[PDB]
């Protein structure tokens, strides 16, 4: 069996708006197993902070 | 054996014709036209892995 090693990661970066991680190599079904897995993480569970509740004293 | 030995005459003049067979397996791929008996037609866009 043979394996691949992720290389050439051409990070197109703009200060704070967005990062576009270009990267090779991905056989059929890996930009999937990873890409969707990441958006899953980014819409459902990512340990960060936020305001839970706000009481307007007025 | 008679049929095998002298039944090879084909065309006047060109009595020696060499016919060769070339078997070529052709598969299903992005661009094939698949349908059903009922009438519905179709052409495969992108045959995805069974993962999806």
């Amino acid at each position: 069996t043979e394996f691949l090693k992720p290389r050439l990661v051409d990070i197109e970066q703009v200060s704070s708006t967005h990062a576009k991680v270009t990267l090779e190599p991905l056989e059929r079904g890996f930009g999937h197993t990873l890409g969707n897995a990441l958006r899953r993480i980014l819409l459902s569970s990512m340990p960060g902070c936020a305001v839970t509740e706000v009481e307007i004293d007025g | 054996r008679r049929k095998i030995t002298q039944g090879d005459d084909l065309a006047p003049g060109v009595l020696k014709i060499v016919k060769v067979y070339l078997a070529v397996k052709r598969r299903i791929q992005p661009g094939d036209k698949m349908a059903g008996r009922h009438g519905n037609k179709g052409v495969i866009s992108k045959i995805n892995p069974i993962e999806d």
